[PDB]
DNA sequence: CCAAATAATAGTTTTTAGTTTATTGGG
DNA sequence: GCTAATAAACTAAAAACTATTATTATGG
């Protein structure tokens, strides 16, 4: 399902108070964290909600009717509406407003606060994968002063962690350390050790909460749960996704020139000869060749193009050798063993994977995705499982599926044939590639395009008077290529280029 | 009394957003309509007036596809459907109006929804339809064509859930006047495209479940007054409900009542095919789901109806009336037995035809047979099946055995004496049996007469 | 169609290439001209695409928008352009030179491969791309380049390597995928596998197998591997069937079409030699391996062929 | 956890966009 | 309606809240019958816009329309009538208003 | 754990309920461990899903009261959750807690009892 | 002839494969 | 004095993930 996260936002004094009071406050630091968060949602999953909350402060807008615990919004989609009622306290003028129109002076209590999430988290009518509770504060003396409060909120967060929620705490700027493991390090939702030292560090992940990532982030779903046939009956069940998949700008909405509300359309078909609407069982497909309108329907139209059952036809045994990798059709995908209609299908999976490494023979198959599809001839090479430092994986173990071209998947080559070159040019060309080295890494681009997009749209839902500029990362260092590399290139260009001659059209 | 404060309140409920709202909407909703749908002569007013104002709120307040009026609407739709089953006739001042709100419901308010509320706004708009008659139908003309142009559109977004569309076209409201009349033959051919999509097909799109009962349904509505026995679109239609009893959950049934009501219209090609139609018949009137075994049965009669005068009528009714009737029927030795007696019945019609003799032979034979389950002493599930057939023969006979006259007349009058201990249905069986043995003998004068005497003086 | 251009390396070295689409996702291109089921005339057809809410809507009173979201932004495709990032037309620059291993198929973006030569007639460029080639084949080396079709396409990251041939030395170039083009899915330790551990057996009855069912062979002992069952130079038999088909309802405008043909099986079926070799290990992983699985045929009513009433000469009463 | 994203929990960690730079 | 001279008047009134709130400055047009276009069409007889966005300066680089200052609204507003334009309160304006401007108004 | 349909953990979830309920007739009290066996078995696999979850709480509840303490705060949040006789089971379940009405008026106004209250489901 | 306890089908919002466009250079 | 085509976002369903629905077999 969706994810749950509230941000906890503490209000009695240290938001408003700054270390040097002319940086970034407690206070306004939590604005552009949750700005971030909100952008960051929206971008990839809107569908997860987020709920932002005050306590501390001298009102309160729960339902519960809890004191100094001001509620701002509910567990819901990021809309751009709050982050512009979020940006209106943003700054140490932003905050000036909010001592305007609301403040602070009465103490708060954590246990009164975590039972108003949790009613919150009750609230919510989805699949929650995770209940992630976002605080942000720097004391915790506050409570752990009077060990009243202090053992109720112990308690409460206890029974918050038996109903699974995911606290967490965020390290936030205080002149006198984050003062953890005081009344901290014992009430925290934490499974792991990071640090409970009384630190003097303002941050601990607020440099990637205010990191700006644009992308989707699709949820694992099964692209297929394909039926792989050895022959006739030996049929197991197995996953197929796409760990690769080109990401497109979101679909145009129809709306009105006028008030630009949403409108749907409708498209007919009227009969040009009468006006008279035309029924879909009324036209026929056709294509002319000749002199012959060959006239068809539909059905027998996909019928003609199905041969196979959807599933995987296995043609045999190739070795690894025998693919070329010249030739390519189209994004390979991934092939994981699935046991859930076939039982024994992950333990054939492992003897297959484990056989086909050792022999590197790729398993040739004929493909049908789905029905009314001609198969297609697929090389499945056994790829294994690969792990970080960390062990976390980094490739999957199973196969990776490739489409192998048919003859007709070519186009016609009209060329001249193969010509020489000095070794000498070779050496040349050998030492300025050495010079420009650089390590490959598959997250270092991004579309310019879709960035430049993303931050229209942002631009737009925020009302700026400009949007935010999209750093390149497909620009080749044409000035930096030729600082590192020198006079090479004028020299090459003079062994080869003859000095009369500039390559041209 | 709580209706009227519980529907202002719910009118004061919804002025604002704040889902919660909607929720408590519905459950004052669920609470109005158990409270009204119990019985009243007095609180049946205040709910029609309350009916008036609700329905225009939430015709006009929703405007939304909000599911928290969505809910609360849905809702609204399933209590107007009980609402309209009898709580009253006279709601058809309220009739025309809210007709016209649901239907605009159904596509303005209802503009990006696809739920259960279409489906509600249909079958209500069908109720109300098959229960008003000829004094307001005057607006269905533009609503028809509306449709129309919308089942045309060229997308699936209508499920199979709202394929009821077709049963809502099926339409015989007022007249069934003379546009729609003429719009039948691209009907028919919109009806043909979509059956053969459903039944001739192998690309993974059966979608039988509900658009082959809502094309039965509209076949049915519609071919009350057309499809005269003179068209290969009537015997593709006949071929088509064929292949829907066996290819290879009611949708069956549906098919067999649809064959019911026109069994007539697809005469004079169902003569071939014959047993095939008898043997599935028969089984199927042997099922769970007794709606299925009464669809098969009332199926079969009319079938059987129909056969007989065909082959009373034909000069080659050698072939069904010997291969099959009184073979079959005397190999039958519950309702099977009913439904041989029956056949006797009917095949008592060709004898007249041809040999004659057999008429007053299989007359006589029968009085026998009933005679022997006269005196055994459950009995009496059959009397009127016999009763019927012995009818038929003797209004197919001419010349009757008098001697057989007393027997049978004390037959009839016992079986009115024990016309009590009798299920309803069977009771409505034997008096039909009754008034159609008095027609029979209404054929013969003064034999009629004596004989009617005697027997309601002995009753 | 030839697609000029110059390899730029930095500010200085330009190279005059031609480039080539070599392997492509092939499609008729000739769709489906429906037409009328009465007439059969297409013009006759026509769509009638329409806005409203009823409240009907005009083209000329609607714009572009998109969802935020959780929120609605109208934005119309002129501001789209305004706002829009413009690559440059035709440009195509190398961004640097990486280890070919750091690169796998599993990266291979597009549907199509591009064989790409130096401009064709360009002596000057023709070695000076042959330099490169042996360069980088001699250096493991794969040159991540970037790529813009023409004005109005967008920039495109991938890479070329050098194919090389005998008769012909060319650079072949496959996009690869941005950060924003990749699914980070965790899948569970088949390695790890106390559940699914196959017995040795089974293993070396799956080794029989594909010794069984290796569709190679050793060549003249020169050990050239010897495919049997290409599929490179073999045809798609989807335009094949769609040809037969056509052929049929032509001659035949009221025939049903024919069944598939079985040289097109034949030409799908890997040869039977190893299907025969293949059999018995087959059967003998079957009998090793427990396997167990956990709507549209839709025929005529009759599964029989005939049925009717007839009583010819039998009138005995 | 490490290898997670913060911002989507079960979403492995998020790299930074990064660029080309020769070694 | 109030002031019906604000009727037949396309009035696009997407900008102007620091000055006043555009809600505020749209119900008061209404209340003269202003045509609130929440897009500029062609018949749009002026742009409204005191908070000028990305979206203003757009419409500034189609000069097609004329930008108005929500003060020269107030100034109709005020008037109880249209006032007629003034080179002071449209920051951008279309080439007939450049004309009003070049052939009544000193530079 | 087996759920093919609700006869076997509701049936045996009686049973268990009734035996927590008589611990050698609830006069020692030393099967605590089966105490925590079903209380894993709750929280296990059924703070996921929760759905048989609150069916067993409520017959065990039924068939033994002083239990679902470990699970007030659980049947708490799972309340605004459902909309049927599932509800219902949790109302039941809160109405065996005598002992668990501490403080609770803060917990119902706040899971709105008095809504669902409202509506009338004799 | 209503008499209750139990699985199927299909209400979501998801990807992916036939789609349609403005620049190509031929009397 | 020049229509050899391709870089096409469109209105594409041709997955449904998970959520109530309903006949069935009913039970005493």
């Amino acid at each position: 399902g969706r994810d749950s996260l509230i941000f906890l936002v503490d209000a009695s004094k240290a938001m408003f108070e700054s270390q040097s009071e002319d940086e970034l406050t407690p206070f306004d630091m939590s604005i552009q964290c949750i700005q971030s968060v909100y952008i960051s949602k929206i971008i990839s999953s809107d569908r997860d909600l987020l709920a932002v909350v005050f306590y501390g402060t001298e009102k309160d807008k729960n339902s519960v009717n809890f004191k100094n615990i001001y509620v701002l919004q509910e567990l819901d989609n990021p809309g751009a509406k709050r982050i512009l009622e979020l940006d209106q306290f943003k700054g140490q003028q932003g905050q000036k407003r909010f001592q305007d129109m609301m403040g602070h002076g009465s103490d708060y209590s954590l246990s009164e606060v975590l039972w108003v999430c949790a009613n919150l988290f009750s609230d919510v009518q989805f699949k929650m994968s995770h209940k992630r509770i976002m605080l942000f504060t720097n004391e915790d003396n506050p409570h752990g002063n009077d060990s009243a409060k202090a053992s109720r909120a112990r308690t409460k967060a206890g029974d918050l962690r038996d109903t699974g929620i995911f606290l967490d705490l965020m390290h936030l700027k205080k002149p006198g350390g984050f003062d953890i493991s005081l009344f901290y390090r014992d009430i925290i939702s934490i499974a792991e050790d990071e640090d409970l030292r009384v630190h003097f560090e303002e941050s601990s992940k607020l440099e990637d909460l205010l990191r700006k990532v644009r992308a989707k982030e699709t949820r694992k779903r099964a692209l297929s749960r394909l039926k792989l046939k050895l022959n006739k009956d030996i049929v197991i069940s197995v996953g197929i996704y796409n760990l690769v998949q080109k990401a497109l700008k979101p679909p145009p909405i129809k709306l009105y020139r006028e008030t630009n509300e949403p409108v749907k359309t409708k498209t007919r078909t009227f009969n040009t000869s009468t006006g008279g609407l035309l029924l879909p069982s009324d036209t026929k497909r056709s294509q002319i060749y000749g002199s012959r309108q060959i006239i068809l329907e539909k059905e027998e139209t996909e019928e003609l193009k199905r041969f196979d059952d959807p599933g995987l036809m296995l043609m045999g045994f190739k070795p690894l050798v025998l693919l070329k990798k010249h030739h390519y059709l189209r994004p390979s995908l991934f092939v994981y063993p699935e046991e859930s209609l076939v039982i024994g299908s992950s333990t054939l999976f492992s003897a297959l994977l484990i056989k086909c490494l050792e022999k590197e023979v790729a398993a040739l198959c004929r493909y049908t995705p789905r029905r009314n599809i001609p198969p297609y001839f697929v090389a499945l090479v056994p790829q294994e499982e690969e792990l970080d430092d960390q062990k976390i994986q980094v490739t999957p173990p199973g196969f990776q599926l490739v489409f192998l071209p048919f003859a007709d998947d070519k186009r016609k080559m009209p060329f001249t044939e193969k010509i020489m070159a000095t070794p000498e040019q070779v050496g040349k060309m050998k030492a300025i590639v050495e010079k420009l080295r650089f390590t490959y890494r598959s997250d270092s681009f991004e579309n310019p395009v879709l960035q430049q997009h993303f931050r229209n749209l942002e631009a737009l839902a925020l009302d700026l008077m400009e949007p935010e500029q999209a750093v390149d990362l497909t620009l080749p260092k044409v000035e930096a290529m030729n600082k590192r590399l020198g006079s090479l290139v004028d020299e090459f260009k003079e062994l080869v280029y003859p000095p009369d001659y500039n390559p041209e059209g | 009394c709580s209706l009227l404060r519980l529907q202002e309140t719910l009118s004061a409920a919804d002025r604002c957003g704040a889902a919660l709202a909607g929720h408590q909407l519905i459950r004052g909703l669920g609470q109005e309509c158990v409270l009204s749908s119990s019985p009243a002569v007095l609180a049946l007013q205040t709910s029609l007036v309350f009916s008036r104002d609700f329905g225009l709120l939430v015709f006009v307040r929703k405007s939304l596809n909000s599911i928290e009026f969505r809910e609360c609407r849905e809702e609204i739709l399933k209590f107007l459907c009980i609402f309209l089953e009898k709580m009253g006739q006279k709601i058809a001042p309220y009739s025309v109006e809210i007709k016209n709100t649901c239907t605009s419901v159904y596509t303005k308010d209802r503009a990006a929804k696809c739920k259960i509320p279409a489906l509600d706004l249909l079958i209500k708009l069908l109720q109300t339809f098959r229960s008003s008659r000829l004094m307001d139908e005057f607006k269905i003309g533009e609503l028809f064509s509306k449709f129309y142009g919308e089942l045309a559109l060229k997308k699936k977004i209508p499920d199979t859930v709202l394929e009821k569309v077709y049963e809502l076209l099926g339409l015989l409201g007022e007249v069934h006047p003379s546009e729609m009349i003429n719009n039948a033959e691209n009907l028919f051919r919109a009806f043909l495209g979509e059956l053969k999509t459903q039944m001739t097909s192998a690309v993974r799109e059966p979608k039988l479940p509900v658009l082959a009962g809502c094309l039965k349904g509209l076949s049915s509505l519609l071919c009350n007054f057309t499809k005269s026995m003179e068209e290969d679109p009537q015997t593709s239609r006949e071929i088509f409900n064929f292949v829907l009893k066996a290819i290879r959950y009611a949708v069956p049934s549906a098919g067999l009542r649809l064959f019911a009501l026109h069994a007539s219209q697809f005469s004079t090609c169902l003569l071939d095919n014959y047993v095939s139609l008898f043997e599935v018949l028969l089984k199927w009137c042997a099922h769970t789901n007794v709606e299925l075994k009464k669809a098969a049965l009332s199926a079969l009669e009319s079938f059987l109806k129909q056969v007989s005068n065909m082959v009373a009528k034909n000069a080659e009714m050698h072939k069904n009336k010997l291969q099959y009737f009184m073979e079959q029927f005397y190999g039958i030795i519950n309702k099977e037995l009913s439904i041989a007696i029956r056949g006797y019945g009917l095949f008592a019609g060709p004898c007249k035809v041809i040999n004659a003799k057999d008429v007053d032979f299989m007359y006589v034979e029968l009085i026998q047979r009933c005679k022997q389950m006269f005196l055994t002493q459950d009995r009496v599930y059959q009397m009127p099946s016999f009763l019927q057939s012995v009818a038929s023969v003797l209004l197919y006979l001419d010349t009757v055995p008098e001697v057989y006259t007393p027997v049978l007349e004390h037959l009839v009058v016992m079986q009115i004496d024990s016309f009590p201990q009798y299920s309803p249905k069977m009771q409505l069986v034997c008096c039909r049996a009754i008034v159609k043995v008095f027609l029979a003998l209404a054929a013969k004068g003064p034999v009629l007469r004596n004989c009617i005497s005697t027997v309601v003086h002995q009753g | 169609i030839h697609w000029p251009c110059r390899l730029t390396i930095g500010s200085n070295l330009s190279i005059r290439i031609a480039a080539y689409k070599s392997i492509l996702q092939e499609r008729v291109k000739k769709t489906w001209t429906v037409v009328d089921a009465k007439t059969l005339k297409k013009e006759d057809i026509q769509k009638e695409t329409v806005y409203c809410l009823e409240t009907e809507v005009l083209k000329e009173d609607i714009i572009q928008g998109f969802r935020y979201g959780s929120d609605i932004v109208p934005f119309s495709k002129v501001d789209e352009e305004q706002m829009k990032y413009k690559s440059e037309g035709k440009c195509f620059s190398v961004l640097g030179f990486c280890k070919s291993s750091q690169v796998q198929r599993r990266f291979f973006m597009g549907n199509q491969v591009l064989k790409v030569f130096a401009a064709r007639d360009d002596e000057a460029a023709a070695v000076a791309l042959s330099s490169l080639i042996h360069a980088l084949d001699d250096l493991d080396m794969v040159a991540i380049v970037r790529y813009a079709y023409d004005k109005r396409a967008n920039p495109q990251v991938g890479v070329a390597f050098p194919h090389i041939k005998h008769n012909y030395e060319c650079l072949v170039y496959v996009q690869l995928p941005f950060m924003e083009d990749l699914r980070q899915y965790m899948f569970s330790s088949l390695k790890n596998s106390k559940k699914y551990a196959p017995t040795e057996a089974q293993l070396n009855a799956v080794d029989a197998l594909i010794d069984s069912m290796s569709l190679a062979k050793k060549d003249e002992k020169t050990d050239t591997l010897e495919d049997l069952f290409p599929t490179t130079k073999i045809p798609n038999p989807r335009f094949q069937r769609l040809f037969q088909c056509l052929l049929h309802r032509a001659l035949h405008p009221r025939e049903p079409l024919p069944p598939i043909q079985q040289h097109i099986w034949n030409m799908l079926n890997p040869p039977a030699e190893v299907t025969t070799k293949s059999q018995i290990p087959l059967s003998k992983i079957k009998t090793l391996f427990p396997l167990i699985e956990a709507v549209t045929a839709q025929e005529i009513f009759q599964d029989n062929h005939e049925d009717g009433p007839t009583a010819k000469k039998l009138k005995t009463e | 956890c490490p290898g997670e994203s913060l911002i989507n929990p079960g979403f492995k960690s998020k790299k930074p966009a990064g660029g080309v730079d020769f070694d | 309606k109030i002031s019906n001279i604000f009727e037949d008047v396309e009035f696009c009134v997407m900008s102007g809240t620091d000055s006043q709130p555009k809600p505020d400055l749209e119900n008061r047009i209404a209340e003269f019958g202003g045509y609130i276009v929440q897009n500029p069409g062609p018949d749009t007889y002026c742009v409204i816009a005191g908070s000028e966005n990305i979206r203003v300066k757009n419409i500034i680089l189609s000069n097609k329309h004329d930008v108005v200052k929500p003060a020269w609204l107030l100034e109709c507003f005020k008037t109880k009538s249209f006032v007629p334009w003034q080179p002071r309160f449209m920051i951008h304006m279309c080439p007939s208003t450049k004309e009003h401007f070049a052939r009544e108004y000193d530079c | 754990s087996f759920v093919r349909y609700k006869e076997v953990y509701a049936a045996a979830a009686e049973v268990l309920g009734l035996i927590l309920r008589y611990v050698m007739e609830r006069k020692n009290i030393l099967e605590e461990s089966l105490c925590e066996l079903v209380a894993k078995q709750l929280k296990q696999h059924q703070n996921t899903m929760e759905d048989k979850f609150i069916v067993c709480l409520n017959k065990v509840t039924k068939s033994f009261p002083p239990l679902a303490d470990r699970f007030m705060n659980a049947v708490f949040f799972l309340l605004p959750k459902f909309h049927g006789v599932l509800k219902t089971l949790c109302l039941e379940v809160v109405l065996c807690r005598v002992e668990g009405m501490t403080e609770l008026y803060f917990q119902l106004k706040s899971k709105d009892f008095v809504q669902v209250m409202r509506h009338r489901d004799d």
